[PDB]
RNA sequence: AAUUUGAAACAAUACAGAGAUGAUCAGCGGUUCCCCUGCAUAAGGAGAACCGUUUUACAAAGAGAUUUGUUUU
């Protein structure tokens, strides 16, 4: 069995993380560092304002437990003229999901602010391996604040999205709505004819392999009279789907179909990006630009949103936005090469998330990344002398 | 493709007109990726070798071969 | 380094800037960069020497291309 | 890269240079960028009457256009 | 404090009429719309002036144009008219 | 590395009629078809302007031009947003030296 | 036995604070005290003499200017460095 | 993208910076426009077949259609890319006194 | 080891931290290299980069080979 030493790694997190309460208004992140760096090597420091802005909180993630203990010995010391308190940060962490795709850290801080909850730390995930990732861990200042956030924020509708707010505990994680695809139970059937795009016929043709949970036929295939149609079929267990792959290269009706396990989206996007990065054509590449350098936490919705709110680009001018974290950048694919060229001109040197970014072609993005990674006689005499 | 042709051209007779309108007549013995040369048995317009800085080349007349 | 310290302690002094073409510019060095681009206020233009016939007197800042610059020197005369 | 100056490391060479200058002298040393140290240097401008003596010199590798034996 | 580079100071002249002296005894005057670190320039409402020597008398001719790109390598100096 | 500005500028003028005047005094009317990182120009359906005094071509409809031989590129005011050029320029000089 | 080598940039280093003559590609030279240089052999000279040089007769040389203070002489056109200066 | 692909193995007119035209066939090229060309002749006795032209010296490549039509010889003779006039300073002092 | 089209990637986006990943950004075989545990040597530790090899549904069409100090006079 694989065991839950998740409780191990979470205990490590709390155990080596401290909360410092009641630092002076004038105390910044740097001064927190100087005050505590004698306690032990520090991994991270967060500072947050109090509710009435009269003092500050700090979160310090220490490398090792002895450092957290040393930090806690500072409880009831006096800083400036403020008496601080140092304690382990515990049962003060939320996991939040399904905020709107365009919410930023500031939006989340302000969300908690609206109900008079100070947020000490908001931690967003890397989009390296899945561009769609969207959740957050939030450390607040008390166990009560955590319970209040769950009571008030779980189920709240924000921009049409039903928010999820939970007291953080990874063991309680929900089963995803796409888990069937993630689990390898969903097959994709390709190269069906229009005559064959029929749920009943597919059930008779595939149900021998195992119980079918679901059949999805993408819309628009009959209406646009496609030569080739696709369908997706989810089986209740992995063994059934695997055995159903034997229908590959087999005859169905009067057509020859392909059948394979459905790939997941992050995989498909990376293969699209891999295809793009190796390209030597030019009609497609000349319609896209790159922005760099960017945090691997920046989602396409934020980049699209940035183009709309800061650059005033029309939604339908953007064909696609793809992340390229191996070069710390992002690709924006537009509708014509002239518009792309003009966006290239407008965007280079602009500010995003408070930092100046540059635009350019793919090779430009790669290059930037790689680059960041006395008497004549006297003189004659010494030499002559050696000879 | 051109520097490739010079690489294989190793051992050919050649005439090199430089920016200074001087001529060199010799037998290519080495080029590099920057187009510098060394050539065997040479006429300036007497020498056995010569090194020619590629930036100072106007063009090279090769053999019809 | 010796060069960057030179650029630091010649800001504001009067200089002569000679181009490769032999044109000579005199005036107060308002700005200089690493590429030897120059901005000069009150620039006179002579050929080769300040003692020759005056070609131009300039009334605003003149910018000069570093790629064309042969030398820059302090004027003490 | 292509020419090992060591074979030329102590004889008189003929060096043509970019601005028209011709220089002859004994090769004392060199680097990868083809900067050279020459002794007994003579500088010719563009025959024999156009001759200046310079003694010990360094020719900048950046303006070298051709090198040969002398 | 800090360091205005000559390029930065020249960008202070953006949208204004400038005087450019070019290689080959030629000068332009126009309204500076753009330039880069190579001194490539886009001038609007420009006026080129070509100066020549007939034996011992100075003669000139002029061209005028709406919008003109200028390759930096021909530029010897920039100032104001 | 930098530049970019005029490269992007020219990418906006592809399919516009321009006149390229060269260091050799030759003037060429043509349709911009492509540009590269060195600002080499490929012009389609060319004709020598000023005068066909420079007949040396005649039987030439599309030319490649080495960026380093260009002296002037004449354009029309209709073709350019002078706001984008001034804004982009202030951002770019800022970029090349920082 | 094998007596050591001379490296050009090392010679130029050994010329700092001595007199030097810097000859350009054209018929022009600057004599002065070498203050320092950079990677590209841009040179800082102090109280430099600027000469135009007659090819036939070294006496009919022309002193273009006596410089005072320091000059930065761009290493673009620099053909030859002579430590100790002329003769 | 602007490559010299379309011009491969087709007849071409080359203008070199010296101000010399060339009729040729462009067999090869690199990303420095170093021209590998064959069956070159002026504009008009055949000089040769097979030469390397160095990109630095190329001003202009033009794509031609048929080799005849055309020939010429009473033309002011085209210049070079350099504009080394002569006594530019003389011209500038003339302009100074002209503005006085 | 390539591109374009048939060709529709569905299923409400989100649904558990660099605590993420399918060569998706990998495993394995090798080469070289940046420091430590240390006098040495020698376990082993933190690994980086290049080169072999292990993965890819079907069809058709046309065919990308450009390959990682010459362009700021």
């Amino acid at each position: 069995t694989s065991k839950k030493a998740n409780e191990a790694l979470t205990r490590n997190r709390e155990l080596t993380t401290v909360l410092v309460k009641n630092l002076p208004k004038s105390y910044n992140q740097n001064k927190v560092y100087k005050y505590f760096k004698h306690c032990g090597p520090i991994i991270h420091v967060d500072v947050a304002d109090s509710l009435k802005k009269n003092f500050r909180f700090a979160r310090i993630e220490f490398a090792r437990y002895d450092g957290a203990l040393a930090a806690i010995t500072k409880t009831h010391k006096v800083v400036g003229q403020n008496e601080i308190i140092v304690s382990h940060l515990t049962e003060c962490t939320l996991w939040m999901t399904n905020f709107p795709p365009s919410y930023t850290q500031r939006n989340i801080r302000d969300l908690l602010q609206d109900i008079n909850v100070v947020a000490l730390s908001i931690r967003l995930p890397s989009l390296r391996f899945n561009t769609s990732r969207r959740f957050a861990y939030i450390d607040v200042t008390s166990k009560e604040d955590a319970r209040y956030c769950v009571e008030k924020l779980n189920g709240l509708k924000i921009e049409g999205y039903t928010l999820v707010t939970k007291v953080s505990n990874p063991l309680e994680k929900s089963k995803r709505t796409d888990s069937a695809t993630l689990e390898g139970r969903e097959i994709m059937i390709r190269n069906l004819s229009t005559e064959l795009l029929d749920e009943n016929l597919l059930r008779e043709s595939f149900e021998g392999f195992g119980s079918i949970e679901k059949i999805n036929i993408p819309a628009g295939q009959k209406e646009h009279s496609f030569n080739n149609c696709c369908a997706f079929m989810v089986f209740e267990n992995k063994d059934s789907a695997e055995r159903a792959l034997q229908m590959n290269r087999s005859l169905l009706g009067n057509r020859e179909i392909s059948v394979s396990l459905a790939d997941k989206k992050p995989f498909l996007e990376r293969n699209e990006v891999k295809r793009l990065l190796a390209s030597r054509n030019s009609k497609e590449l000349e319609t896209l630009i790159c922005l760099f350098p960017l945090s691997d936490k920046v989602s396409p919705s934020l980049i699209c949103q940035f183009l709309q709110e800061e650059i005033h680009i029309n939604e339908k001018d953007i064909r696609k936005i793809l992340l390229v974290s191996d070069f710390n950048g992002a690709i924006i694919i537009f509708r014509d090469s002239k518009f792309a060229a003009k966006m290239l001109m407008i965007l280079n040197g602009s500010q995003f998330q408070g930092k100046v970014i540059r635009s350019g072609t793919i090779n430009d993005m790669k290059r930037y990344y790689n680059n960041q990674q006395m008497s004549n006689d006297d003189f004659r005499k010494m030499f002559l002398g050696e000879l | 493709l051109p520097l490739y042709l010079l690489t294989n051209a190793k051992g050919q007779q050649m005439q090199i007109e430089l920016k200074n309108g001087e001529i060199i007549q010799g037998i290519l013995t080495n080029v590099d990726n920057w187009m510098n040369l060394t050539l065997s048995n040479v006429t300036e317009y007497k020498l056995n070798e010569i090194y020619i800085r590629g930036t100072f080349i106007k063009f090279i007349k090769l053999q019809d071969n | 380094s010796v060069t960057t310290e030179f650029l630091s302690d010649i800001i504001g002094k009067t200089v002569n800037v000679k181009l490769a073409s032999g044109l000579l510019y005199s005036g107060r060095l308002e700005s200089i960069d690493g590429f030897m681009n120059v901005a000069l206020s009150s620039a006179t233009e002579h050929y080769e020497s300040n003692n020759n016939k005056l070609l131009n007197k300039f009334n605003s800042d003149v910018f000069l291309r570093g790629t064309q610059v042969m030398y820059i020197s302090e004027q003490k005369i | 890269a292509i020419l090992d100056l060591a074979k030329y490391k102590d004889s008189k060479i003929r060096v043509k240079l970019m601005g028209g200058k011709l220089v002859i002298g004994v090769l004392k040393g060199y680097d990868q960028l083809m900067n050279l140290v020459l002794d007994d240097t003579v500088e010719y401008m563009s025959i024999s009457k156009n001759a200046r003596k310079l003694g010990l010199t360094v020719i900048r590798g950046t303006i070298l256009v051709s090198l040969s034996s002398a | 404090g800090s360091m205005e580079t000559p390029l930065d100071l020249l960008k202070l002249n953006l949208d204004e009429r400038v005087y450019i002296k070019l290689r080959g005894a030629r000068t332009l005057v126009g309204t500076l719309q753009a330039f880069d670190s190579h001194c490539n320039i886009v001038l609007s409402d420009a006026v080129e002036t070509i100066y020549q020597l007939n034996n011992e008398e100075l003669s000139e001719s002029e061209r005028r144009c709406e919008m003109v790109f200028i390759r930096g390598d021909t530029v010897t100096l920039i100032s104001t008219p | 590395m930098g530049s970019m500005l005029f490269f992007s500028f020219f990418k906006t003028l592809v399919d516009q009629e321009v006149v390229v005047e060269l260091k050799n005094d030759i003037e060429i009317k043509g349709t911009l078809q492509s540009v590269d990182q060195f600002l080499n120009l490929k012009l389609d359906n060319i004709s020598c302007t000023d005068e066909k005094k420079y007949p040396h071509l005649g039987s030439v409809r599309n030319i490649f031009i080495r960026g380093s031989t260009v002296r002037y590129v004449y354009l029309n005011k209709n073709m350019v947003d002078t706001n984008l050029l001034q804004d982009a320029t202030r951002r770019e000089v800022m970029t090349e030296r920082k | 036995m094998s007596l050591p080598e001379i490296l050009p940039l090392e010679v130029i280093d050994k010329t700092i604070n001595q007199k030097v003559l810097i000859v350009l590609q054209s018929n022009r030279e600057f004599e002065g005290t070498l203050v320092g240089f950079d990677d590209f052999v841009n040179v800082i000279l102090e109280d430099a003499v600027e000469w135009l040089i007659d090819p036939e007769d070294e006496s009919r040389n022309e002193k273009v200017m006596q410089h005072h203070g320091r000059m930065l002489l761009s290493g673009n056109n620099i053909a030859i460095l002579v430590p100790g200066g002329k003769k | 993208s602007a490559t010299l692909k379309d011009y491969l193995n087709k007849r071409v007119v080359i203008i070199k910076v010296d101000g010399e035209c060339l009729i040729a066939s462009l067999n090869g090229f690199d990303k420095n426009t170093n021209l590998f060309i064959t069956n070159v002749f002026n504009r008009k006795e055949f000089i040769c077949k097979a030469q390397l032209l160095r990109g630095s010296e190329i001003a202009l490549v033009g794509l031609i259609d048929a080799l005849a039509p055309i020939d010429e010889k009473k033309v002011p003779m085209l210049k070079d890319t350099k504009n080394k006039i002569e006594n530019e300073h003389v011209i500038w002092e003339k302009v100074y006194e002209s503005k006085t």
